[PDB]
DNA sequence: CCAGCTCCCTGCTGGCTCCGAGTGGGTTCTGCCGCTCT
RNA sequence: GAGGGAACCCACU
DNA sequence: AGAGCGGGGAGCCAGCAGGGAGCTGG
């Protein structure tokens, strides 16, 4: 049904809104709380008839400190997604020259996919998020504390204050659905701030494995 | 001490004398009782032809079972709050129960009023036999005395179908005993392996035997817990 | 807990007998052998099992039980120990003969009557005169042993206070009565 | 709801177990579908699981190969309104479980032509709730619909979340789940608002579903919640089991205790169990290793 | 309606359903030797979910012979005027939803059963 | 004390009985019958060898075992190349002691008053009941155990299986150990349902139906009216016909043989042997208690039927799972079936023992002495020593 | 076996002894390993 | 073209280790019977 | 002024 | 002839047999 379906794309961009937010990327806001009646004003109400097309969806945002630093985000129109789909997606980020994309899938990709993704991950950065989990917005989750990426001056400083060493800190994985929600690779550091029921308030650190 | 060499003086007993009620009492306990099993009868009747509602998330057994135990465990609390109505101040239950030194009101319900119904695994009396729990009842008997509800004090004595049901709700309670020691004990010594090395550090985190940190402070707060008291915050929960 | 037991005190484990007299009481009791039977008899018959062992089918299973009662009360061919089980609903007749069967005496009930009487009591307060023993009492079709499995068809009463009874006696079906 | 509570539930928090004896939601919902019990109950059957089996009364084969001719002959008026294998399957729905999952018969049909692409055509009429279903053109058609028709009956999915076998809707009398608001005279009030409990796990389509909050359903199961929000959130929701395990008899533990077991077991960035599996694998030297347990294979493996 | 085994009359086996093309109809085939037979019903299958319902064609009389079964004279039999009858429920595994009382009349060469 | 009475009135004969006869040939033929048992009362050897009747009280202190010797009859035909029978009649053959219970039939405290005892220093209000084994009071605890030759159906949780029928089949009249059949049903978790049997010695599971036509029932028709008693039920027609479609493509009985024998313990290289193979596993070690005779098919067959009805009345929730629990369903060993087994076991190693001596001097000798070929310390030590212990079976396997 | 391949010996001879030395070695080291019978006392009971 | 075709995904299933703490007391058993040689 | 183990059973909290 | 001596469940982890994209190859 397109209404549904609608509904879906409506609630995806919301959280990709939200999500590149989080990641200091410039999104106004006017687009954060894109309601449902703008949705399908802006894109359309009937995505079988391809009113709303998931290729004219895709999003192009800029970091905040750094405008040539730029993130897609891309809604491939197959169900899986193969080789091509990811040559495709990566010559369009050769011939704007960005480096970091995000490939919003339906079904998944295929194992030869991830794979390509891994070996071309040095050059240009791209990371899966299936639909049904960008669906909500898990950072606001009850459970979910407030999450930090720490600088690199801030990790330094943070070590030298508990003289403590990378592997020394807690860790958290780089395959974590906030680690995923945050973009963050190996060696960041996390500042995790949770209520406490003893403190009031209490600072975690989590390296990232 | 003190209070020891006082008790020479006041002294303390239990007696035979303690557990006897009023005649008054026996009758409201006994007209409870009745009435109790009579509505038992008129739900069995109810569900006999056909006329038992099923409540929402369970099947005709499940809501049988439910109200009929509803109906038991309230003759149980109204015989026992009675009871415990007829004891004096003088009563030597009342005078354990109501310092907290041995026994509940439950103890002395089930002295004086009545022991209750008999549970095995959370349910009734199960139909051991084909649709009995004993063989001195007839087939597809669901009413109280049948399926395991001491109607009994333990002053009157149980009858032999209740002595029976009894002992068979105690052996459920020295099983889970003989059965729950080995659990625990595997459950504590995993725990205890798994944290037997962290500790507070002169840094004042918490670590393990990697040096890893585990906490960057003691319960997030740095402080120990044989210290630490029962609050209230007095500007939570007040209006603006 | 619940794995050691200790028997009652009147229970009685059996010892074991040949099931050869009662088979040979049941060929000549209108039992007939699974081998001369057309399948189609089955059906609406009852199977006679003896230790378990499928012997053949009868037609009239209450008139057999009566009798086979009947033969163990007075101690002929059937002994006081086997068992002997009708599962009415499944169609069944189960005779039990083996060793290992845990059974205990009952008093039996007729017409909410115990066999009892003051006869038997008289008899029993001189055991050192009269020669009269808890075997006569056997033999007199007055108790008999029932094991687990027959007594999950016997009715019992728990006092000769439930045989007298009135209003909603609950039962007039009373087979047995406790000692 | 039987959940489980005590030693056994203890038991399958500290060893971090992917089944759950019973696994379970505590599903909130959003606006007028919390206060109002049809609303709620429209969430309820859009997450009970609903195969075709629930809502069949019957299934029958027959051989028709004149469907101008039906032999059923209680058919015949709309399947000539509508006029090809000769093999049919009528499939007789029960009319209340027909009603109370709110279903229309347009629906079903519409999810066995999407279900099976075309390959079989299904007609369908009610006023008797009757489908007929044939297959559009040596493992006979006979056995092939056989086939089809156990799979219809059993994995087949109607509405519903597939892992969610039963939903219980109830509505709070207690305010550990209840809805606590701020008013505006500053006061904490409790609101009574229905709620969801469910048998199974399946919490991410939950939490994308239709007027279901996705800021406090959560679940009991440890696994499932550290796969779906993390390794913070599965610490927290740790802490929160254990800490109903412990409380449910009114005991009171100090929540240090819990906060460093719990950190104790989120502290590496996965759920390590409190078991040789998690406990062994540590960095640990090997003699607390074979101090626990496997003392023979952790010393030959150092 | 149910189906029951058909058997062919020479060789005791199981009969199979098959369709011939060209009369186009129903036929119930041996296939341990090469009988064929027309069948009498085009019914080949039904699959009963919420027919359960039916208990009393499992009920035999000889229940008015147990001693361990209830008896009532409330509840006089309809076939035949007799008071007594005894009464039990259900002994499926379908009970778990009925606590329905059937009743059987005790006199005997009647052996009539009912339901209230 | 009944249950030692009946092992010993009643059941050592029977073991003796049962015991097959030695055939030994070179060649010479040798015939080994034991005919009729003979117990004496408790007595005690000493070093001087004069035979005295043993009290309990000398056992108890001198630390001796209140036991009394067994004999037994013995007849030896030799059979010669042209040559008649020859009939050797030993009487009264010691073959070991067996230990007596006190205060039983065959001690020297029974019919004995209050008196008596008490000259014997004896206490009367001993209830007997026990053992004196090396001057230690033992007693028998009984065992409890699931009851044989009743069919039993269970549905095993978390099994591919989701009803199973039971039977730990037992030859009554004669002790021998029980072969359990399993006809079962798959879960659901398959177009249908089918009806499985596992069998005593068959590594692998074989259909049921194929077993029917094992036995010689090759009609459907014959074979669903041991299954099924009254035609006029559809839905047993319904749980029976997968099994019938997993089993059609036997057809004949041989062929059947064959695949049962597929799967034994050893599988025959030969066909004629595996078929001998499952003749002998299908009447003499499947249910032995309807019948171990040859042409006794159709007992068995009506038994294996009922079996398979019972399995599918609790698939249709027709009749009530059958408990474990239930303590109509056990039966409890005493000392004699106790005494018994073990009686059995040793009475196989002494005759294992008698024919292995036979057979050394017969096959270079010419003939044997019987008494020299009896070793009483087989059925003597393994008796002392299991209930000494308690570990109860052989020594060797103790654990 | 240092007797067997000192002077001429069979190669199947070696294989088995071979067999032998490996499981008296291995049962040395652990004797619960299943698949192979448990190295016993002459009494009967298992070595630790 | 489209049939050929390798390499990481799912799932059954056998191996495998684990199953409270601390106390008394007892008994039976290891350590066994044939010999080959004088 | 101190020379066995192992297995099993019973019991205690 | 006689003595000493030879001789139960419950839960994990890994490994196999079937899938299914898919680059290489007409
Ligand atoms: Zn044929
Ligand atoms: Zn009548």
């Amino acid at each position: 049904d397109d209404e549904e379906e609608t509904y879906r794309l409506w609630k995806i961009r919301k959280t990709i809104m939200q999500l590149c937010h989080d990641r200091g990327y410039l999104v106004t806001q006017d687009e954060l709380d894109q309601t449902l009646e703008e949705f399908k004003a802006q894109f359309g109400d009937k995505p079988s008839e391809g009113r709303p097309r998931r290729t004219d969806l895709t999003v192009l945002v800029a970091h905040n400190d750094d405008p040539t630093d730029q993130m897609f985000v891309f809604f491939p129109e197959e169900p899986k997604v193969g080789i091509k789909t990811i040559k495709v997606y990566c010559q369009r980020m050769q011939e704007e020259n960005i480096t970091r994309a995000l490939i919003v899938v339906q079904q998944g990709m295929t194992p030869s996919a991830k794979q390509s993704l891994v070996d071309m991950a040095p050059k240009y950065i791209l990371e899966q998020f299936l639909q049904q989990e960008l669906l909500i917005n898990i950072t606001e989750h009850e459970l979910v504390p407030e999450h930090v990426v720490m600088t690199k001056e801030e990790v330094t400083e943070l070590l030298a204050r508990y003289k403590l060493r990378e592997n020394q800190l807690p860790r958290i994985q780089a395959g974590d659905p906030v680690a995923r929600y945050f973009g963050i690779k190996r060696g960041q550091v996390v500042k995790i701030i949770r209520p406490s029921e003893t403190a009031g308030r209490y600072i975690t650190y989590r390296l990232v494995q | 001490t003190v209070i020891n060499n006082w008790l020479l003086i006041e002294g303390h007993t239990i007696g035979i004398g303690d557990s006897i009620a009023d005649s008054k009492t026996y009758q409201d306990i006994q007209n409870t009782i009745k009435k109790a099993k009579q509505d038992v009868i008129e739900v069995i009747e109810k569900a006999h032809n056909n006329e038992l509602e099923p409540t929402p998330g369970n099947t005709l057994r499940q809501t049988f079972e439910n109200q009929v135990n509803r109906i038991l465990n309230d003759a149980r609390d109204k015989t026992g709050s009675s009871a415990q109505k007829s004891l004096s101040e003088y009563n030597n239950f009342k005078s354990m129960v109501v310092s907290g030194a041995k026994g509940s009101k439950i103890n002395i319900s089930q002295v004086i009023a009545v022991v209750g119904q008999q549970n095995v695994e959370g349910k009734r009396i199960p139909f051991g036999f084909k649709h009995r729990t004993l063989p001195h009842f007839i087939k597809d008997d669901y009413g109280p005395e049948s399926r395991g509800f001491v109607e009994n004090s333990y002053l009157a004595g149980l009858t032999p179908t209740e002595f029976f049901f009894h002992a068979m709700g105690g052996r459920e309670g020295l099983i889970d005993t003989a059965v729950k020691t080995a659990e625990t004990g595997y459950i504590q010594r995993r725990l205890i392996k798994s944290m037997e090395s962290v500790m507070v550090k002169y840094d004042a985190t918490v670590r393990n035997s990697i040096n890893q940190v585990v906490q960057l402070r003691y319960g997030e707060d740095g402080l120990a817990g044989e210290s630490v008291e029962f609050q209230n915050l007095a500007t939570l929960k007040p209006s603006n | 807990v619940g794995l050691v037991k200790n028997l009652a005190l009147m229970a009685y484990i059996s010892v074991g007998s040949q099931p050869s007299p009662i088979l040979e009481f049941l060929e000549e009791w209108s039992m007939e052998n699974l081998e001369e039977i057309s399948p189609a008899a089955i059906a609406d018959a009852t199977k006679i099992f003896v230790n378990g062992c499928w012997v053949g089918i009868h037609k009239d299973p209450e008139q057999l039980m009566n009798t086979l009662r009947k033969l163990r009360r007075q101690m002929d061919i059937i002994v006081s120990e086997v068992s002997m089980i009708r599962d009415i609903r499944e169609r069944e007749i189960r005779i039990y003969t083996d060793a290992g069967r845990i059974c205990r005496p009952l008093l039996i009930v007729e017409k909410q009557k115990l066999l009892l009487k003051k006869r038997h009591i008289d008899q029993l307060k001189e055991r050192e005169y009269n020669n009269y023993s808890w075997q006569d009492l056997v033999a007199s079709g007055v108790v008999e042993y029932i094991d687990t499995l027959e007594e999950e068809t016997v009715m019992l009463a728990m006092t000769p206070d439930d045989l007298q009874e009135k209003e909603v006696a609950y039962c007039s079906t009373y087979t047995h009565c406790e000692i | 709801k039987n959940v489980t509570l005590g030693v056994p539930r203890l038991k399958e928090l500290i060893n971090i177990s992917k089944k759950p004896k019973t696994p379970s939601l505590t599903v909130f919902l959003l606006g007028q579908s919390a206060r109002d019990a049809e609303r709620a109950k429209d969430i309820l059957c859009r997450l009970e699981h609903t195969t075709l089996r629930k809502v069949t009364a019957n299934t029958a084969i027959y051989y028709d190969p004149n469907p101008q001719s039906t032999v059923v002959a209680e058919d015949q008026e709309w399947v000539n309104v509508y006029y090809i294998s000769p093999w049919l399957l009528r499939v007789e729905l029960d009319r209340k479980h027909m009603t109370d999952r709110k279903l229309t018969m347009e629906q079903i049909a519409e999810k066995i032509n999407a279900g099976f692409g075309d390959d079989l055509n299904c007609i369908f009429n009610d006023d008797k709730l009757v489908l007929r279903i044939r297959i559009m053109n040596k493992m006979d058609d006979d056995v092939f619909l056989r086939c089809i028709e156990s799979n219809m009956l059993t994995d087949m999915t109607l509405q519903g979340i597939e892992q969610i076998s039963k939903v219980y809707m109830h509505l709070p009398q207690t305010d550990n789940k209840k809805k606590i608001i701020i008013t505006e005279d500053g006061e904490f009030k409790a609101l009574q608002e229905w709620i969801l409990e469910t048998d199974g796990v399946s919490l991410m389509r939950v939490l994308s579903e239709k007027d279901v909050d996705p800021v406090r359903t959560t679940s009991n199961d440890i696994v499932e919640i550290f796969t779906v929000l993390g390794i913070e959130a599965v610490r927290k929701a740790l802490e929160r089991e254990l800490y109903h395990v412990i409380s449910f008899d009114g005991s009171y533990v100090n929540y240090r205790h819990l906060a460093l077991l719990c950190d104790t077991m989120t502290c590496r960035g996965h759920l390590m169990a409190i078991t040789r599996h998690g406990v062994n694998r540590q960095d640990t030297g090997p003699l607390m290793k074979c101090s626990f347990e496997e003392t023979v294979d952790v010393l030959m493996e150092a | 309606g149910f189906v029951g085994i058909r058997f062919c009359q020479e060789c005791n086996n199981m009969l199979y359903p098959k369709e011939d093309k060209e009369n186009r109809i129903l036929l119930y085939a041996c296939r341990n030797c090469d009988y064929q037979q027309e069948a009498d019903n085009s019914c080949i299958y039904v699959n009963k979910i919420t027919h359960e319902v039916d208990e009393l064609t499992q009920i035999i009389a000889d229940v008015s012979q147990d001693p361990t079964l209830p008896r009532t004279e409330d509840h006089p039999c309809q076939k035949c005027g007799h008071k007594e009858a005894v009464f039990f429920q259900s002994h499926s595994a379908r009970a778990e939803d009925a606590m329905r009382l059937y009743y059987v009349c005790t006199a005997p060469h009647c052996g009539h059963r009912w339901t209230e | 004390l009944d249950s030692f009475d009946e092992f010993i009135q009643m059941s050592v004969q029977r073991i003796v009985e049962d015991a097959p006869p030695i055939d030994l040939q070179a060649p010479p033929r040798y015939l080994l019958k034991f005919e009729q048992i003979y117990l004496s009362k408790p007595t005690h050897w000493e070093r001087d060898g004069a035979p005295s009747p043993m009290m309990p009280n000398e056992a108890r202190l001198r630390n001796l075992t209140y036991s009394a010797p067994l004999y037994v009859d013995i007849t030896k035909t030799v059979i010669k190349e042209g040559e008649e029978q020859l009939q050797t009649q030993h009487q009264k053959t010691f073959i070991g002691k067996i230990p007596i219970m006190l205060r039983s039939t065959y001690c020297l405290l029974n019919g004995l008053t209050d008196r008596d005892l008490c000259e014997l220093n004896e206490c009367p209000l001993d209830p007997g009941g026990y053992f004196i084994i090396n001057g230690s009071e033992k007693v028998l605890i009984a065992q409890e155990k699931m009851a044989t030759n009743t069919v039993y159906v269970f549905a095993k949780k978390d099994s591919k299986y989701a009803y199973t029928g039971e039977c730990r089949s037992c030859l009554e009249n004669s002790s021998r150990p029980t072969s359990t059949i399993w006809v079962s049903m798959l879960a659901r978790g398959a177009i249908g349902q089918r009806i499985v049997a596992t069998l005593p010695y068959i590594k692998q599971e074989v259909p049921i139906i194929i077993v029917f036509r094992a036995l010689g029932f090759v009609s459907d028709r014959d074979i669903l009216e041991h299954i099924i008693y009254d035609f006029e039920d559809p839905e047993m027609m319904e749980m029976v016909k997968p099994s019938l479609d997993e089993a059609f493509v036997i057809q004949e009985q041989n062929v059947a043989l064959n695949f049962i024998g597929s799967r034994g313990a050893k599988p025959g290289v030969t066909k004629e042997k595996r078929i001998k193979y499952a003749k002998e596993v299908l009447q003499k070690e499947m249910l032995p208690h309807v019948g171990v005779s040859d042409f006794c098919e159709t007992k068995k067959a009506y038994f294996l039927g009922y079996m398979v009805h019972r399995l599918l009345l609790a698939a249709l929730g027709r009749r009530e799972l059958d408990d474990r629990d239930h303590y109509g369903n056990k039966r409890l060993d005493l000392a004699g079936p106790l005494l018994a087994f073990l009686f059995r076991g040793m009475f196989k190693n002494l005759l294992k023992e008698v024919r292995i001596y036979a057979q050394k001097f017969i096959d270079r000798g010419k003939d044997f002495n019987l008494e020299l070929a009896i070793k009483t310390r087989i059925i003597s030590d393994g008796l002392k020593y299991s209930l000494a212990t308690g570990n109860w079976g052989d020594q060797k396997k103790a654990h | 076996l240092r007797r067997n391949e000192q002077n001429g010996a069979a190669a199947h001879v070696i294989a088995e002894d071979v067999k032998l030395l490996q499981f008296h070695v291995a049962t040395m080291v652990d004797n619960e390993l299943p698949g192979l019978p448990r190295a016993m006392q002459k009494s009967g009971r298992p070595l630790k």
